[PDB]
């Protein structure tokens, strides 16, 4: 609910 | 209970006109004049309090835990040479009594 | 678009760690001295997340990512930067951080952890320093693994707490001295009956249980003198009772 | 060597276990805790075993009182210009006198509560007093 997660997206060995 | 002065100018109002109207009918309750005299030392009103001590020693003099509530209240707020007068007083009026003078 | 992914966060968890006593604890520890998505899940949840309920299933998990988000819920160091433990997070999720670095062998940064979490935290005296003793196990520092113990095993004021660091002791020489005298199974050979002879001669703790076992009770009650005149009874007879009674 | 170590080793193992044991033991007791002689008395000893009111006397037992409690715990002018006399006592027993005053007048205030706490309030007040008679 914080919507800090703008203009970004998650990050290979997984 | 109380948010604001002007409401404890209401509750002030209301318990004062309670305490007054009863010593009016009654001024010979020698306790309900000492717990409106603690009601205006919780009040933190020393002036009032004093005045209504002195009114009730007017009522009975010769009443000696009426004198003790007085001389231990002025102690209890650091007050020593009200109560350094006031036993003074106290013995004069009453020297017979044991009590006055071990205060 | 986040709240819809931990049901199958948290079942991830629980199959991939499942998948994944007190002598043996001691004795694999000591063994090991003769020397990933699912994380991203989380840690992108954990940017904007509300409690420490979710932070527990991501201590479940590894390291580096548990170290790198941890970073930012321990305050910093005035001058050296340094990650401080914090009041503000539960003990649990400290100790979790501490496993952190204590998995990745970034041992000064350990230390200079464990310096500052004994030092906020009374109560949790115990469980500390054992695990601290752990540490110095696992790794080469053979020696360092005594030294705390006896320089801790002298600061009990109970008995149930002394009975957990004393027994330990007991089980970590016997078992130390056990693996040692097998590897002889010339001059590292000269050094394992050397060392044989040093942790089977620290074996003293057997000869000397008395007088700790009442040591504990002067810590507790120094000016009781029916402990000190039963720490006048344990002696061997032999003119040592003055040294008592002096002190 | 090796065999005759290896027989300490296992002795000493022996002992190791049973010290543990009693350890552990102590450990749980540890735990567990935290879960015609008339004849030769002296005459002091007689004299003393004798012993086992107005306002005049309580007032004067208050005051014995008050000073065993001082106990245990432990300049004048005249103005010219107004005629009243001047006390240059120490704030430090002003204040521990108005505590002390404040927390006894505390104490006997709870006290009372504590027994008032063992038809209507009034009345079995009226039939206590009524027990009391009897």
């Amino acid at each position: 609910x914080x919507x800090x997660x703008x203009x970004x997206x998650x990050x290979a060995l997984t | 209970d109380i948010l604001d002065l002007e409401e404890l100018r209401e509750y002030q109002r209301r318990k004062r006109t309670e305490y007054e109207g009863y010593l009016k009918r009654n001024r010979l309750d020698m306790g309900q004049w000492i717990r409106y005299a603690q009601f205006e030392i919780e009040q933190h009103d020393m002036r009032r309090a004093r005045s209504i001590f002195e009114r009730a020693l007017l009522v009975d003099s010769s009443f000696i835990p009426l004198w003790i509530r007085y001389i231990d209240a002025e102690l209890k707020v650091k007050c020593i040479n009200h109560a350094r007068n006031l036993m003074n007083r106290a013995i004069s009026t009453l020297p017979r009594v044991d009590k006055l003078w071990y205060k | 678009r986040k709240v819809w992914d931990p049901v199958i966060k948290f079942v991830e968890e629980k199959v991939l760690p499942l998948t994944q006593t007190d002598e043996a604890e001691l004795i694999n520890v000591l063994l090991v001295k003769g020397f990933i998505w699912s994380s991203h899940i989380l840690e992108r949840y954990l940017k904007v997340a509300p409690q420490q309920k979710r932070n527990e299933s991501l201590a479940t998990l590894d390291n580096i990512t548990i170290k790198s988000v941890y970073e930012k819920y321990l305050p910093q160091d005035e001058n050296s930067g340094k990650y401080l433990p914090s009041s503000e997070l539960p003990f649990e999720l400290n100790f979790n951080y501490l496993a952190s670095l204590e998995k990745l062998g970034l041992d000064n940064q350990y230390e200079e952890f464990m310096r500052q979490m004994n030092g906020i935290y009374p109560d949790k005296w115990l469980f500390l320093i054992l695990s601290l003793a752990k540490y110095y196990i696992s790794r080469g520092r053979l020696d360092s693994c005594g030294d705390l113990l006896k320089k801790s095993l002298q600061q009990t004021l109970r008995y149930s707490d002394f009975d957990r660091i004393y027994n330990f002791y007991l089980l970590f020489e016997q078992e130390c001295s056990q693996f040692i005298l097998g590897k002889l199974k010339f001059n590292q050979k000269d050094w394992t009956e050397k060392l044989q002879a040093h942790m089977a001669t620290f074996e003293s703790l057997i000869n000397l249980y008395d007088i700790y076992l009442n040591d504990v009770a002067l810590r507790q009650d120094s000016n009781l003198v029916e402990t000190w005149m039963k720490r006048v009874s344990l002696q061997k007879s032999a003119a040592e009772k003055c040294n008592v009674y002096s002190e | 060597d090796f065999y005759k170590l290896d027989e300490k080793l296992k002795e000493l193992k022996r002992k190791r276990v049973d010290v543990s044991i009693k350890s552990r033991k102590l450990a749980d007791r540890e735990i567990q805790e935290v879960s015609e002689k008339a004849f030769h008395y002296t005459v002091q000893e007689y004299d003393a075993w004798e012993r086992r009111i107005s306002y005049d006397q309580l007032a004067k037992l208050s005051y014995e009182k008050t000073l065993r409690n001082l106990a245990t715990q432990t300049k004048v002018q005249k103005d010219t210009k107004t005629g009243k006399i001047t006390i240059a006592d120490d704030d430090k027993l002003v204040n521990k006198l108005a505590v002390s005053l404040q927390s006894e007048s505390k104490k006997r205030y709870e006290a009372r509560k504590r027994q008032m706490q063992n038809i209507n309030d009034k009345n079995k007040q009226f039939n206590e007093k009524l027990s009391r008679e009897s």
